[PDB]
């Protein structure tokens, strides 16, 4: 086919690999920041549920 | 003769005329005349037939000049596209400089063989051109490794320019 086909294919391959490397580094930094301070969707450790707290009036008023 | 005297210089031959002061015949002249009549004429006829066939089926091929892509100096680091294009054009220029060096070496060898016993005197300009091109090649491509690159060549040039600038201070 000629040298231009291999040239442009190499450029496309390099762009794909560079974007993948950038995204991998971004993923590492995002995971580290989330686990350091959990504020995104990931590393959300559980907590006792609100929906099983009895809010009805008790036998004792001081509750 | 695809080659031209502009890139492959050759001084004009100055052969002396014969002065046959002896009466003996010259076996060299007799053998050259017979060699022409026996060997050179049929070979010339065969080559002329071949060239006639080529002129019948004549075709052409071209050179493929490349244009200058942006170099390694004028685009940001980590950009693999610009680095790839600069690396490819630097490897292209490296191969071209290799063949420039080969041309100069061929010219030097031709000068030495042509002049023979007078090579120490009249090959002054060929030796001077060889020395200058050798110095430039050593300045640009010598200490680079087996992984020689545009980045390594740029680093070597920047170090050399820094040393020259520091020497120019005093």
């Amino acid at each position: 086919d000629g040298p231009e086909k291999n040239y442009e294919k190499t450029l496309a391959i390099l762009q794909i690999e560079s974007e993948k490397a950038e995204l991998r580094l971004k993923e590492q930094e995002v995971r580290r920041l989330m686990r350091a301070r959990g504020d995104g969707p990931w590393y959300q450790f559980p907590t006792p549920e609100k929906e099983f707290i009895d809010h009805s009036p008790k036998a004792t008023p001081d509750n | 003769d695809s080659w031209d005297k502009d890139v492959y210089p050759e001084p004009p031959s100055r052969t002396p005329a014969p002065s046959p002061q002896t009466s003996l015949p010259n076996p060299i002249t007799y053998l050259t005349k017979a060699y022409d009549l026996v060997v050179d004429w049929p070979v010339t006829l065969v080559r002329e037939f071949i060239e006639r066939q080529h002129a019948k089926n004549r075709t052409y091929y071209y050179h493929r000049q490349y244009r200058r892509v942006p170099d390694i100096t004028e685009c940001k680091e980590g950009d693999v596209l610009c680095i790839y294009e600069a690396e490819m054009q630097w490897r292209r220029d490296f191969k071209v400089d290799q063949e420039i060096m080969n041309i100069i070496q061929e010219r030097l060898k031709a000068c030495q063989q042509r002049e023979g016993e007078n090579y120490q005197q009249n090959c002054a300009k060929e030796l001077e051109q060889f020395t200058k091109v050798t110095k430039a090649y050593q300045d640009r491509y010598l200490d680079l490794g087996a992984y020689y690159s545009a980045r390594k060549c740029l680093a070597k040039q920047k170090q050399r320019m820094l040393e020259e600038r520091k020497a120019a201070r005093q």
